[PDB]
């Protein structure tokens, strides 16, 4: 049960915009932290380029479940979890936070929105309150007309690129992760227990 | 949210790719990678067995340096008696059987002392019937199981106290009907082979709940059709042996749902590599590879040799040392 | 070439870095392509002990290399360098029974004190958390600690408390860690032998962490375990007898609590199935 990221994204026509993130990178190895933060940036933005407009989808990886939610007006929210954490109560923290969050900050700011530019402090304070489940407030306001299982799944995050698009490509061309990262990705040397 | 299990793809291979996995266990090693070799060679002559009795079953052990292994063994033979897992390393009782199951399909076990070899793995045995890895005293049933697989092939199992042993493998039998590495463990699919495997040899499978035991490992199948060793792992390859092998012992290897296991053995390919991984789409290595080909044999895959499910050896390789134990009917 | 130099400064520097800090939490690989000029691959932050990758390749088989030709007498080392080169290899591989083997020798010749191999250990399973030879090893450092020569002694219960705690850190760092909780396991019945208070301490502090993971079989096979031990020790510290049925209809409850909530997870379905067994058999 445990919950490493939840950001707030705006999907342009032009390009996916990161407008604030919240992470909790602590349950990783110390000097691995830093890459793993990055790695949910750039997935949680490559999911909003492949997400429609008002749909709501789970991609699953291994030992790694991601839950978006793109709302009609663009307004992407993604939040990382566990296989453990339930997808219900994740999209229940994703739709309260995209709520108060046309509240505090205005629709203009979006298009052009930065972690440095937008002012949104309740990020932080959700994702350490919504970790347990059991701790959580129960909106049943929200979950009324959350759901409708047309939560599309999907078993890699390779069904969301094209035929030929490879992953690798993706990886070590994008701008947000760092150029350890990158090596990190490719030095990944495939796990090795249970020999 | 779904249960924790993987997801076989369509363009997953589902065809047996018999001579790119000789190939590939014939080109381990090739690569003059120093890093690899040391990090492994704590365990490199049960991987020299893994790779082995692969190639035989695949009838291609021709393509083994058999004279240079045969050296390698020799010089891994200690005072004691004991076999190391490598050159310089200390004798372990896993290593031992590794060496003597090596010898076997060579036929050759007498390039090592094999009186020495039956007097090591006799004082490894505690008065309460269990066995060491080594003289520094770890209790594990893997160990009973190692102890009188390597006497059985050497034709010496009533050189230890046998119903001392057989009653301390039972001793480690839970509620559920499975076996843990200790008395009081949590239910291990690879233990459980251990204990099955002992008690085939110790001539004591009437003491085992074949219909209790075999409903255990056969929950350890998942939806994607791959085996697990405990409650909610994910799938692997090599369970694929620990579990199957079990239940050919125990006389429940029909009630295993052959097509679905098959399909995700075969989905663990590498098409352009060759060998087996422990999930599709992961580093493959020899260990995985061994008890991939070795689970599809069970199954009944024609073009490789059938495997013996107590010693993971060919059937005919068990046949010429006359050391073949009778299993449930 | 210039290795036989690089990687020979770098087995002090290790040592050295747990002389400058004794309280050291973990130990972890630094993605690094290639060598900074003058700087040691050995980095030092806060509480953490970095090994650069690009040293790995070099530093590793040197040391591998250099334990056996001391093996095989090819070699001399000092018990200093032995402990030093033992030390930094089993950071880097703590597989390698060999290694735990020279240092059981050490410590049983009165070279090495136990206590230095316990933290070594310890900081070896937080890069292997799950490494099978490492738990091995300290079994039989454990059980040199009881031969020295009813509620067992106060040092005793220090360091039973103390593998408690490496035993949960291991259990959170790989889901459904069998050895770190077989581990855990093994320790109550030889370092507490089944303390009836003991276990009750392990049951109540554990019902929080078996919440937080509940696909984790091996966490609430242990809860099991203390259970099935509380029944064979009870045939103030009297109170678990009407406890003991008490005890069990709380764990079934708190199962289906769970069940209730995370629909799925067939561990929560096996725990309650195995409380059963227990509640049948009286
Ligand atoms: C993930 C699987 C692991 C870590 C191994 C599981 C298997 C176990 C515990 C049984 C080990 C059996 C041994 C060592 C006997 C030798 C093996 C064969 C004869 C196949
Ligand atoms: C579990 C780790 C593995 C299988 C890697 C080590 C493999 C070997 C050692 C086998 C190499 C020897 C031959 C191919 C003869």
């Amino acid at each position: 049960m445990k919950l490493y990221s939840l950001s707030v994204l705006y999907k342009g026509e032009a390009k996916v915009v990161l407008l604030k993130a919240a992470y909790d990178v602590s349950s990783f190895s110390f000097f691995q932290r830093s890459s793993v933060q990055e790695f949910m940036t750039f997935t949680s933005q490559l999911i909003v380029e492949r997400s429609s407009k008002g749909t709501r989808a789970s991609v699953k990886e291994q030992d790694y479940l991601c839950h978006v939610y793109v709302r009609n007006d663009s307004l992407a929210g993604v939040v990382i979890a566990d296989n453990e954490y339930p997808s219900r109560v994740a999209f229940t923290l994703l739709e309260k936070v995209l709520d108060e969050f046309s509240k505090q900050v205005d629709r203009i700011d979006w298009p052009v929105g930065s972690p440095a530019t937008i002012h949104y402090p309740a990020l932080d304070g959700h994702l350490s309150r919504y970790q347990n489940p059991r701790e959580a407030d129960p909106m049943t306001k929200v979950q009324a007309e959350l759901d409708e299982t047309k939560i599309i799944l999907h078993n890699t995050m390779e069904s969301l690129l094209e035929r030929g698009e490879k992953l690798d490509d993706l990886v070590s061309k994008s701008e947000v992760l760092g150029t350890q990262s990158k090596a990190f990705y490719k030095t990944a040397r495939k796990q090795n227990s249970c020999c | 949210t779904p249960q924790k299990d993987v997801i076989i793809k369509s363009d997953a291979p589902d065809t047996l790719l018999l001579e790119k996995h000789a190939d590939y266990i014939a080109s381990y090693g090739s690569k003059k990678d120093d890093y690899e070799y040391c990090m492994s060679e704590y365990l490199r002559m049960s991987g020299i067995y893994w790779g082995l009795t692969v190639m035989d079953l695949m009838g291609q052990l021709h393509r083994m340096n058999r004279e240079e292994i045969l050296a390698f063994i020799k010089s891994c033979q200690h005072e004691c008696g004991g076999i190391s897992a490598s050159i310089g390393h200390d004798p372990h009782l896993l290593y031992t059987l590794s060496a003597v199951q090596i010898l076997t399909l060579y036929d050759s076990i007498n390039v090592i002392d094999v009186n020495k070899v039956v007097e090591y793995v006799k004082g490894l045995q505690k008065e309460d019937g269990s066995f060491a890895g080594d003289i520094w005293g770890e209790i594990d049933t893997r160990f009973s199981f190692c102890a009188v697989a390597t006497l059985a092939l050497l034709g010496k199992l009533d050189a230890i106290n046998v119903e001392k042993a057989i009653e301390f493998v039972l001793s480690c039998m839970n509620f559920d009907g499975g076996f843990g590495c200790r008395p009081g463990s949590e239910s291990h699919a690879g233990q459980i082979y251990c204990c099955t495997g002992f008690l085939a040899i110790t001539s004591q499978l009437h003491q085992v709940n074949s219909d209790l035991l075999g409903w255990w490992l056969c929950e350890r199948q998942l939806p994607s059709g791959g085996l697990n060793g405990r409650p909610e792992k994910l799938p692997d390859v090599c369970y694929s042996w620990w579990v199957l092998a079990s239940l050919k012992i125990i006389g429940r290897l029909h009630w295993i749902d052959r097509e679905k296991l098959r399909n995700f053995i075969l989905a663990c390919q590498d098409e352009e590599t060759g060998g087996f991984a422990d999930r599709p789409g992961d580093m493959v290595d020899p260990f995985h590879t061994l008890f991939g080909i070795a689970g599809l044999s069970l199954l009944g895959e024609e073009q490789i040799k059938p495997v013996n499910p107590v010693f993971c050896m060919p059937e005919e390789v068990l046949q010429r040392v006359n050391v073949q134990p009778e299993l449930v009917s | 070439e210039e290795v036989a130099v690089l990687v020979q400064r770098v087995v002090k520097d290790i040592t050295n870095a747990f002389r400058r800090n004794p309280h050291i939490d973990e130990i972890g690989l630094i993605p690094c392509p290639e060598a900074r000029y003058n700087r040691s691959p050995i980095v030092l932050v806060e509480n953490k002990l970095g090994v650069e990758s690009w040293c790995v390749k070099f530093l590793l088989p040197y040391v591998h290399n250099k334990l056996l030709l001391y093996r095989t007498r090819k070699q001399w080392l000092n018990r200093d360098e032995l402990i030093d080169v033992t030390c930094t290899l089993l950071l880097l591989n703590p597989d390698f029974t060999t290694a735990w083997n020279v240092r059981k020798e050490l410590i049983l010749s009165g070279t090495l004190n136990p206590i230095k191999d316990l933290h070594l250990g310890k900081l070896a399973l937080t890069k292997f958390p799950k490494s099978p030879e490492t738990w091995i090893h300290r079994r039989w450092v454990l059980q040199q600690l009881i031969q020295e020569t009813t509620i067992p002694t106060e040092r005793a219960q220090r360091l039973i408390q103390e593998e408690m705690e490496v035993c949960g850190e291991a259990a959170g760092r790989y889901p459904s860690n069998y050895n770190a909780w077989s581990h855990r396991i093994w320790v109550l019945q030889h370092l507490a032998k089944l303390d009836v208070k003991i276990l009750l301490d392990e049951l109540s502090s554990t019902k929080h962490w078996a919440s937080m993971h509940v696909s984790d079989h091996s966490g609430f096979h242990y809860r099991q375990f203390l259970l099935k031990s509380l029944i064979s020790q009870t045939v103030s510290t009297e109170e678990p007898r009407i406890n003991l049925p008490h005890l069990l209809e709380e764990e079934v409850e708190f199962s289906t609590d769970l069940i209730d909530s995370y629909p799925g997870h067939e561990t929560l379905w096996c725990h309650r199935r195995h409380i059963f067994y227990l509640q049948h058999h009286l």
